[PDB]
Order: structure tokens, then C-alpha cells, then sequence
């Protein structure tokens, strides 16, 4: 159907005609499979709800204290590969920053892409730190097993290689499941995660060293939606800083190659601009008609270089760039 | 072949990673009890890497363990050669053989009493468990399974399995000291039962492994904090005959565990008692007896 | 003499626990204590180093030992990975990979430079 | 007999000498630590790991360059 | 202690600083042995004194 | 040594076959056993090992 499910498996309003019902599935997941057994709580949240009730759950109903840092783990949705010790230094710096700052980490949750690098990052830790995932309900595998009120439901690492559904990573500590009513479609979690990060960032911290509870958002590769969330991060009030990790490709390498040769933002020479445009058009196989649109979008991102922080490996963990951008984006 | 069929060929090969790649892959049609029986084969063949793989994929150690199943573990004949044979003939004659005697949970509890000695009385030899043995031959599921699986492996000289069962579970400082007592007492028995000197040296070497493990388990706990460290060594060990970590250590004669700083400030605290004046004591305390008015000048320690 | 101090700490526990098992009056005046201990025992029956820990503190004493079992095995892994014996092991395995894999680079760059010379003729 | 009461200037020369001895002692300890067997094996292991990463990168890129050279030979 | 090494390097009269520090560390050592605190404190203070010596 | 750690690995492999090796009649070595050649050479550590 338009919702992507089977025609007989039924039972926004535009073309889906949804009816807003009370929530029914929430509780605790017993993760059998994937090495050690880990309990991770889960609550199904409608995508157009208020974030203050999410915050009330995360403070009172979930026994999680307010952190000092919010490491976003936005990246490419598809599964990719990296250099091995690049992933090792990424994981070591990530867990080092997480245990020093007591951070909450908003990893995507479904086990494909940079989320799988976060799950391998926590395997290096292997011993607090909260790892709340923001993944849609319609895309996760074995949805029927996660149905149940306050029940410790079994959830295997059962992951069919031909199924469009993706199993959640077994090593998150918490989970938020964004239900818009459809199955197998992205975009159900993005705006809810943005309003959650904004309602967290307006909370005044106990120390109040900066401006409330600070957020540092990290990008590894990504598509054009990575560039659009960079413009959503930088031009926001407050201007949350970003950290990009190159040596990987896609949008992050293009951002770092622009940032190395930008000077005062738009001070890019003609040959470097043409090289960046042709690598956007050919190396990452975007359309050449939208290449100039993505270039002026990159210029709108690039007008505020004071918060964009890069990390070049070559010991020298990513937590250096994480804490440096933490001190930059605090006022 | 089915996935039960393929897994049992992997246990034969002790190849592990092949079973990780194909047999334990997604979309497998594992029957109810196929994991349970293949778990039983994994222990008795001494597959310490396979028991890691099966509990990784959720074999549920709390639900696998049953009185009838652990009976089959203790009478398992194929595998590394054991020593509890020569123990169970001796403790049965001490109470008051038939060749195919099925060594029972009751009779192996008498082995643990004879080895650990002193006042250790096993939970198997409680009057509560004796009625459950007569009635049955999660009531038959032991509540904290990893304790009973380790005293299985220690008693049958399955060393690599024993260290695996040590880490998985709780009361780890307890499980190290009891294993130190059982290995040395089995060593003194085997040395005076004309076993080979390789056997007796192996059981002493196992004794000085599990003796060592507890020392830097105490030392690493000391580096974290002191207050929870004395809590670990003074609390009541209900699963180990109501004793304490100091009492099991001195029953196992393991002198280095007591020689560590944490238990020495523990004893000194009791020896002073409520009196707090350590500063050049001895002289001040003798004047306590000889002059009963003098004791008000001495210091104390409230609460 | 080399074991003397360590024997001393063990012989302390025998002395501490026996002497904290004794009546408060001397063995001279032990008849006074033996009347009073029978007095308190019969008035209730006919009418030290063992902290009894409640189940909520038994939770935190237990889970504390789940951290201490992890940094035991982690500092063993750090000790093995930093000891000289496994350092020369991990270098020797790595170098014997680079001998074959730079041999791959050497033959391939020799062929690619020869193909570059042939392609430069048609230029 | 063994209390040589010194004037301030000669004392200042003594202090300058003693500062020189402190710097020489610390740099000689630094050279002893950075020429002992332990640190040499450590830094050798670290740089060989960096070497293996870099050589893997070089081998992959050179394979890509050979494919590009074959494409250029197709072009000419 | 590492703080003590750091202030030992800077300044002047460091020979006197080291010898006074050695005496002060064994002095606190046998005085802490007299009041009998944790023996790690005593062994630590003697190790401190052997370092400064 | 080439004789005593030859006895050692025989002990790890099979006790039953190592014990027969030490005691069988050496027809080409004047009708004695491995223990009898050991005591003629006074080899202490061959005889002190747990197999013999």
C-alpha cells in the first residue's frame, strides 16, 4: 500500500488517513544474541507529539539524570566500511568523551551504517552512559515481538539479509520508537529528534557553565540530508556546533575539503570550486543540476565556520575535537 | 541437514567459528530443546568456546540447569579424565562398590563437606534439598546457576571451563576461595591415593591459580573504594554454608589473602574494638585493667 | 624468616577470633559470667565478623563486584598487550605481512611504470 | 669548619650551577628512558602499526591507479 | 607527590629541598606507623622518602 | 638432556606406552633395560622424573 504494509495486514492523514490512538507497546527488551545480555527500555512515541513529555519520561519515569553533553551520531543511512583503526580511534574517543562528560548519545538505532560503528564502539567500552536511539517503528524487524505492556519481551539478533526491515542494535541502553503509522519508510524520526534536542538544549544545567545543556552533533559521511541537517544545526538559535570526521567519504569529506580551502567562508578559488562541484557530480554521483543548489547550500553552511570543527587522524582521539567544539559552542 | 544436525558436527570438529558463520546465522529453524541438548553436549565434551557461543545466542543458563541434567554432568564419562571417582567411594564408606553407581546430588554434597572441611555443610546436604531429591527422584532449577556449574568443573578437573564459569555470575570472591579449598583438598587426597604426581601437581597448580585470582580481586576492589571492600569480605555467604570470605580463606590456608592490607585493617579494627587509641597501645591498655578509674581517659569510637 | 611476616598475618586471625569468643569476666571470675549467660538464655527460651546485610545493600555489594571482575580482565589484557613478549610477537607478525605486501607494491609499480612508458609513446 | 658562610654573589653562582645540574639530570634521565629497550619496542610497535595502515592505503590506491592506467590505455 | 616533584624542579636550593623532604617523609612515616593508620600510607611515605633520597 | 626430555614427552603422550618403553628388553644393547643403562651412567634426573 502507500504505507508499505500488506493489503490485508491493516488493523499523517494525507493519503494515509491515520487515526490518533493511545499508545500500547512499551516496556523492556531482553537482548538475547550479540554476545552479552543487555536490558534496554523502549517507548513508542508518535512523531508529532510535544517534547516536554518526552523530557518528563526521561527524567522521572526512566531514572536517567540530566547529562552534560549530547553527542548526536547522525550519519549515512546505508551500511558502509571504514579503515579499521580509524573506527578504533573513533570508538575510543567517543567512549572517552561519553564517560568524561556523562553524555547521552543519540545514535540512530537501526543496525545499518554509522549505528553499527557505534555498536562496535561500545564493544570497545564493554563495561553511566546513556545511548538513547531514535529509530522509526515501521522499519524495525520483529515488530510483533515488541508488542506488550510492561513486559520483558525477548528480541533476538534475527536479521534476514533480504528483508527490508532492519533489526535494532542490541547494545543501546535505551530506545525511542517513532511511530507515524507507516511501515518501511524513513523520515518518521527526524523532526521529533530535532524538537527533542531543542527541548533538551533549552534546559538550564545544574552547573550552568555555558548556555544550559550543550549539544555537540557529529557527522560521519552522509547524503544531502546530512548537509541539510548541518544548515539546521549551524543557523539555529542557539548555534549548536558540529564535528565532521573525514577520511571516510560522502558529505563529510566534501565538507572537510571545503573547510580546508574556504578562508572567510566564500573565499574559494575557481579551480577548487570547480573540483568540488565535479566531485559532487561524479565522485558521489549527484545530479549536476542540483550541484549548484547544493553548492549555495554549502555556502550558507560555510558562512559560519567558527563552529564547524574537523578531525584529521595522524593517539589524537576524536574527543579532542569533541571537547574543543564543546568549548566553542557554549558562549 | 537441519541446524541441530550441523551444530553437532561442529562440536565434533571443535571448529567454533564455522558454527558462528553458518549454523548460527539468521533465519534458522531451531527447535525447542535443540539448544538445550546441544548445550549438554557442549559441557561434557569440554567445549569452553562452544559454551560461550551457546550462551551468547541465549541458551538461558538459569533454565538449562536442572537436578536431573546436572546428575548427567557429574556422571559424564566421556571427556577429560576426572578424580571424583576416588572421592565418592571413600565418603560412602565413611558413612557406613556397585559399578554403575549414579553419583547423586546428595552424595556429591558429602564430597564437598569432606574436602572443604571444618563446618562447611553443603546446600545439597540441607534437610530442605533432601526432600526435593526424594520427591523428584523452577523448583528443580537452582536459583543462582553459575555457582553449581563451577563446583562441577572444579571437582572434575575441567580447568578451562572452571575459569569461564568463574567470571560469569556473582559472588566471585566466594567462588575463588571455595575453589582454592577444593583443589588443594583433592590434591592431598590424590597424593595419598597413589595417583600420578602429574595429577597431584595439577590439582595444586589449580589451587594456586584460584588462590591467586582472589588476591587481585581483593586488590582491585581496594583501589576502587575501601568501604565496599570490607563489605564484600564480612557479609554472610548464604550459598557457601553461611560463612565469610575470611573464614573460607583460612580454611583453605591461603596466607596471602589475609596478608593483604584490606583484611589487616579489618582485623585490627575488631582487635581495638570500640577503643580507638592505636597510638602506642599496649602500655595504655594494661593500665586499663590495673586502674579501673584510668579507662575514662582512653578514647572511643562512636557508631 | 622469609615467610615469617606472612605467617604472622595468618596467625593473627586465629588469635583475634578466639579472643572475641570469650566471656567478659576472667577465667578466675568465669562463674559470674556463666550465671548471667544462663540467666539471659533461660529468660527468653522459657518465656562480630558477620555483617548481616539486607537485600538492598546486597544488591550494591554484588554489582560492585561486577565492575571489579571487568577491570581485572581488562588490566590483564593491557598487561599482555604491553609486555615485551607480546610486543615483539605483534611486530614480527606485522613485519612478515609487510614483506609480502610491499612485494605486491614492487611488482605492480614496476609493471605500471612500464605501461606508462608504452602509453607515453602514443602521446 | 663545615659551614662556609658565603657572600650573595658567590651564592648566586652556586644557584646557577645547581640549576644547570637540575636541567642536565632531567635531560639525562629523559635520554636514559628514551634509549632503554622498553620504550624502543613500544615506539617501534606503534610506528609499525601506523606503517601497516599506511601501506594498506597505498596498496589499495595503487590498485585503483593501475585500473585508471588501463582506462587511459583504452583511451589511447 | 607528582606536585612535589614539580615544585622540586623549579626554584632554587633543591638539594636542601630534597633532603628536608626525605626527613619529612620518613618522619610522617614513623609517626603514621605510631598512630597505625593504613599500612599503605606508611609504605607510601617510605617510598616517597626513598625517591627524594 | 636428549634422553630425559625424550622421556618427558612420552609421559604427556601415553603413560601406558612410556612405561613399557623404559622396561622392555634391549636386545641390541646387551639384554638390559633403560633403567639399567640409566644407573650405569648415574643419570639422576632421568630416574627422578615421575614416570620412572
Amino acid at each position: 500500500c502507500c504505507c508499505g504494509r500488506l493489503i490485508g495486514q491493516h488493523v499523517w492523514s494525507i493519503s494515509k488517513h491515520t487515526q490518533l490512538s493511545p499508545t500500547d507497546a512499551f516496556g523492556t527488551i531482553e537482548f538475547q544474541g550479540g554476545g552479552h545480555s543487555n536490558k534496554a527500555m523502549y517507548v513508542r512515541v508518535s512523531f508529532d507529539t510535544k517534547p516536554d513529555l518526552l523530557l518528563h519520561l526521561m527524567t522521572k519515569e526512566w531514572q536517567l539524570e540530566l547529562p552534560k553533553l549530547l553527542i548526536s551520531v547522525h550519519g549515512g543511512l546505508q551500511n558502509f566500511e571504514l579503515q579499521p583503526k580509524l573506527k578504533q580511534v573513533f570508538g575510543k574517543g567517543l567512549i572517552k568523551a561519553a564517560m568524561t562528560t556523562g553524555a547521552w548519545i543519540f545514535t540512530g538505532g537501526v543496525n545499518t551504517g554509522v549505528i553499527r560503528h557505534v555498536g562496535d564502539a561500545l564493544k570497545d567500552h564493554a563495561s553511566k552512559i546513556c545511548t538513547i536511539g531514535i529509530a522509526p517503528w515501521g522499519i524495525v524487524e520483529n515488530q510483533e515481538d515488541l508488542i506488550g505492556r510492561d513486559v520483558v519481551r525477548p528480541y533476538q539478533t534475527m536479521s534476514n539479509p533480504m528483508s527490508k526491515l532492519t533489526v535494532l542494535n542490541s547494545m543501546h541502553s535505551h530506545f525511542i520508537l517513532a511511530d507515524n503509522g507507516t511501515t518501511g519508510k524513513y523520515g518518521a524520526e527526524v523532526k521529533l529528534r530535532r524538537q527533542l534536542e531543542k527541548h533538551i538544549s533549552l534546559q538550564k544545567i545544574n552547573t550552568r557553565i555555558g548556555q544550559g545543556v550543550p549539544v555537540v552533533a557529529l557527522i560521519v559521511e552522509g547524503g544531502p540530508n546530512v548537509i541539510s541537517i548541518v544548515l539546521e544545526y549551524l543557523r539555529d538559535t542557539p548555534p549548536v556546533p558540529v564535528v565532521v570526521c573525514d577520511g571516510s567519504g560522502r558529505a563529510s569529506d566534501i565538507l572537510a575539503f571545503g573547510h580546508k580551502y574556504s578562508e572567510e567562508g566564500g573565499l574559494i578559488n575557481e579551480s577548487l570550486r570547480d573540483q568540488l562541484l565535479v566531485t559532487i557530480q561524479k565522485t558521489f554521483t549527484y545530479t549536476r543540476t542540483q550541484a549548484q543548489h547544493l553548492f549555495i547550500i554549502l555556502m550558507e553552511c560555510m558562512k559560519k565556520k567558527e563552529l564547524i570543527t574537523v578531525f584529521r587522524m595522524g593517539h589524537q582521539d576524536i574527543d579532542l575535537a569533541i571537547l574543543t567544539a564543546l568549548l566553542k559552542g557554549a558562549n | 541437514a537441519s541446524a541441530p544436525d550441523q551444530l553437532s558436527l561442529a562440536l565434533a570438529w571443535n571448529r567454533v567459528d564455522i558454527a558462528r558463520s553458518q549454523i548460527f546465522i539468521y533465519g534458522q529453524q531451531w527447535p525447542v530443546g535443540s539448544l538445550e541438548q546441544a548445550m549438554l553436549d557442549a559441557l561434557v565434551l569440554d567445549r569452553v568456546d562452544f559454551v560461550k557461543l551457546l550462551i551468547e545466542n541465549g541458551v538461558s543458563m538459569h533454565r538449562f540447569l536442572t537436578i536431573s541434567r546436572l546428575e548427567e554432568l557429574y556422571n559424564t564419562r566421556h571427556g577429560p579424565s576426572n578424580t571424583l571417582y576416588h572421592l565418592v567411594r571413600d565418603v560412602k564408606k565413611r558413612e557406613y562398590l556397585p559399578p554403575d553407581y549414579r553419583i547423586s546430588l546428595i552424595d556429591i554434597g558429602l564430597v564437598i563437606e569432606y574436602l572443604m572441611g571444618g563446618a562447611y555443610r553443603c546446600n545439597y546436604t540441607r534437610k530442605r534439598f533432601r526432600t526435593l531429591y526424594h520427591n523428584l527422584f523452577e523448583i528443580n532449577h537452582f536459583p543462582f546457576p553459575f555457582h553449581e556449574l563451577m563446583v562441577w568443573a572444579v571437582l572434575m578437573k575441567r580447568q578451562k571451563m572452571a575459569l569461564f564459569f568463574w567470571q560469569h555470575g556473582e559472588e566471585a570472591m566466594a567462588k575463588a576461595l571455595v575453589a582454592c579449598k577444593l583443589c588443594k583438598a583433592m590434591a592431598h587426597e590424590a597424593s595419598e591415593n597413589d595417583m600420578v604426581d602429574d595429577i597431584s601437581q595439577e590439582l595444586n597448580h589449580n589451587s594456586r591459580d584460584f588462590g591467586q585470582l582472589a588476591v587481585e580481586l581483593l586488590d582491585q576492589s581496594y583501589k576502587q573504594d575501601e568501604q565496599l571492600a570490607m563489605k564484600l569480605l564480612t557479609y554472610e555467604l548464604k550459598n557457601w554454608s553461611n560463612a565469610t570470605c575470611l573464614q573460607l580463606a583460612v580454611a583453605a590456608k591461603h596466607r596471602d589473602f589475609i596478608a593483604h592490607t584490606c583484611s589487616q585493617m579489618l582485623l585490627t579494627d575488631m582487635w581495638m574494638g570500640r577503643l580507638r587509641m592505636r597510638k602506642n597501645s599496649g602500655l595504655k591498655v594494661i593500665l586499663g585493667i590495673l586502674l579501673p578509674p584510668s579507662i575514662l581517659s582512653l578514647e572511643f569510637k562512636n557508631k | 624468616k622469609s615467610i615469617s611476616n606472612q605467617v604472622w598475618k595468618f596467625q593473627r586471625y586465629q588469635l583475634i577470633m578466639t579472643f572475641h569468643e570469650r566471656p567478659v569476666l576472667p577465667p578466675p571470675l568465669i562463674i559470674f559470667s556463666h550465671m548471667t549467660m544462663i540467666f539471659q538464655h533461660l529468660c527468653c527460651r522459657w518465656r562480630g565478623l558477620k555483617l548481616f546485610i539486607t537485600d538492598d545493600e546486597l544488591k550494591k555489594v554484588h554489582d560492585f563486584e561486577e565492575q571489579c571482575i571487568e577491570e581485572y580482565f581488562r588490566e590483564k589484557d593491557d598487561r599482555f598487550n604491553s609486555s615485551n613478549d607480546e610486543r615483539i610477537r605483534v611486530t614480527s607478525e606485522r613485519v612478515e605481512n609487510m614483506s609480502m605486501r610491499l612485494e605486491e607494491v614492487n611488482e605492480r609499480e614496476h609493471s605500471m611504470k612500464a605501461s606508462l612508458q608504452t602509453v607515453d609513446i602514443r602521446l
